[PDB]
RNA sequence: GUUAAUGUAGCUUAAUACAAAGCAAAGCACUGAAAAUGCUUAGAUGGAAUUGUCCCAUAAACA
């Protein structure tokens, strides 16, 4: 029994209309799917053309649950869309009077 | 008791399906209204470049055109996933199975799974396996006996010498019901995609 | 201008599309739903059979990930 | 399904208007990208 | 054949009345995404008793 890290993917696609229809479908099924996304933040252009790459945080997985996931990926994954895997790597003042009596 | 494994191994496909004519029409609805919301020899040049895209021949989006009979080879589809699926004959059974083997204790398994990979293809086939959870279990009793249904997706295929003695047979989801008849072999579409 | 005849045909097809991808959602939603059955199918199976297999099986992968997938 | 996002539109304000292109592969395989000119298609090298 | 059956629409032990209900779910618009919000979508009591078991349609295993 072990839970898995929290997982970023790299959507990387010519065309970011795309990549976005993609990234918010995945987005979608993956808060129906109870995958918690912290972050869908945007890579800068691959200017020389240029490429648009798109990160959606997936946050949380198990190993019947990815096994089933990552294959509807694959199905869902539209024309020339190329996925990525890889693991993962200011506060208020309301936050703050809560952490100094911790802290105290 | 009877320990028996198998695999239900899983082959992508290379090339998506065509959209449906419901998709068209909606395609043409969605470019129409971005259009009007845009903010505003050329046919020489479309000659030259429709014609580039004739000499370039693209992938057929299925290669089953010139076999039609091509069960035995890895591309039976391209649109949908293949299943391997090989002929086999008990002493009191004799069905169409998903390719099956003998494991042991000693061997886990992804070891058996792995063995079935190439065993019953005696070539060198990539494949890949994500978890170690299998798919499905049916048991057959004439003496205790069990099989194992695991799950594999295919990377690659040096599946040499396609026209084997051997019944393998490549089947998406329209042979499954034709060649497995029992429950026990005809479900095996409840962990297929 | 856009007559409302087209407009008409053009919210009808939609309304289609509509209905369509709510059949859409059944068909893949049944669809998941048989192959995490057949999944957890498996799972209660197997445990049944032997649970020592599934503990070394419910344990993670390291090199599994980074898994790319076209 | 490739299909279930494939039908896809843009989400962007104000910009030139865009044509679809084929972006041809080494491969042969094609696939179709909006693109700033009224071009016909595209040749990976 | 015996089990086990599954039997208002994804869900509900909503309802049987003066309605076959509520919720989930879906499309479009709204530009980070999601959510929210506005305008839209599609539906079922197998069918009884009697409720807070049949009953045959169906039904794997028993057989």
């Amino acid at each position: 029994d072990y839970e898995y890290g929290v997982l970023n993917i790299h959507l990387t696609a010519y065309d970011m209309s795309l990549a976005e229809s993609y990234a918010q479908y995945v987005h979608r099924l993956c808060n129906r799917l109870s995958i918690k996304v912290e972050e869908s933040y945007a890579m800068p252009t691959k200017t020389m053309l240029t490429t648009h790459e798109r990160v959606v945080q997936i946050s949380g997985l198990s190993a019947t649950f990815a096994e089933i996931f990552l294959e509807v990926l694959q199905s869902n994954l539209p024309e020339g869309v190329r996925l990525s895997v890889r693991e993962h790597t200011f506060k208020a003042r309301p936050e703050l009077e809560e952490l100094l009596a911790k802290l105290n | 008791w009877r320990l028996s494994g198998a695999l239900c191994l899983q082959r992508p496909p290379l090339i998506t399906k065509a959209l449906t004519p419901l998709q068209e029409e909606m395609a043409g609805l969605l470019q129409q209204i971005e259009v009007e919301r845009s903010l505003y020899l050329a046919q020489d040049l479309e000659d030259m470049w429709e014609q580039a895209f004739l000499q370039f021949r693209p992938g057929a989006r299925e290669t089953e055109a010139d076999k039609k009979n091509d069960r035995t080879s890895l591309h039976r589809k391209l649109d949908r996933n293949l299943v391997l699926l090989v002929r086999e004959k008990l002493g009191d059974q004799d069905v169409w199975m998903l390719p099956q083997v003998e494991w042991q204790p000693g061997e886990t398994l992804r070891g058996t799974a792995e063995r079935i990979l190439a065993t019953l293809s005696e070539n060198n086939m990539e494949a890949k396996f994500l978890g170690n959870a299998p798919c499905g279990h049916y048991k057959f009793k004439f003496l205790g006996v069990k099989v194992f249904f695991f799950k594999a997706l295919l990377l690659t295929g040096d599946f040499v010498q396609a026209g084997k003695k051997s019944r393998h047979v490549w089947a998406s989801k329209e042979e499954l019901g034709d060649y497995l008849q029992p429950k026990y072999l005809a479900q095996v579409r409840r962990f297929l995609l | 201008e856009h007559s409302p005849e087209e407009s008409e045909r053009r919210a009808l097809l939609l309304k289609r599309w509509a209905l369509f991808k709510q059949q859409e959602h059944e068909m893949e939603r049944d669809a998941i739903r048989s192959m995490l059955e057949a999944q957890q199918e498996a799972l209660e199976e197997l445990k049944l059979e032997s649970a020592e297999l599934y503990a070394e099986a419910i344990k993670r992968d390291t090199s599994l990930f980074p898994f790319e997938k076209e | 399904d490739c299909s279930r996002a494939s039908l896809t539109r843009l989400r962007r304000q104000a910009y030139a208007r865009l044509y679809p292109v084929l972006l041809v592969k080494q491969d042969g395989s094609t696939i179709h990208i909006r693109y700033r000119e009224p071009r016909r298609m595209l040749a990976m090298p």
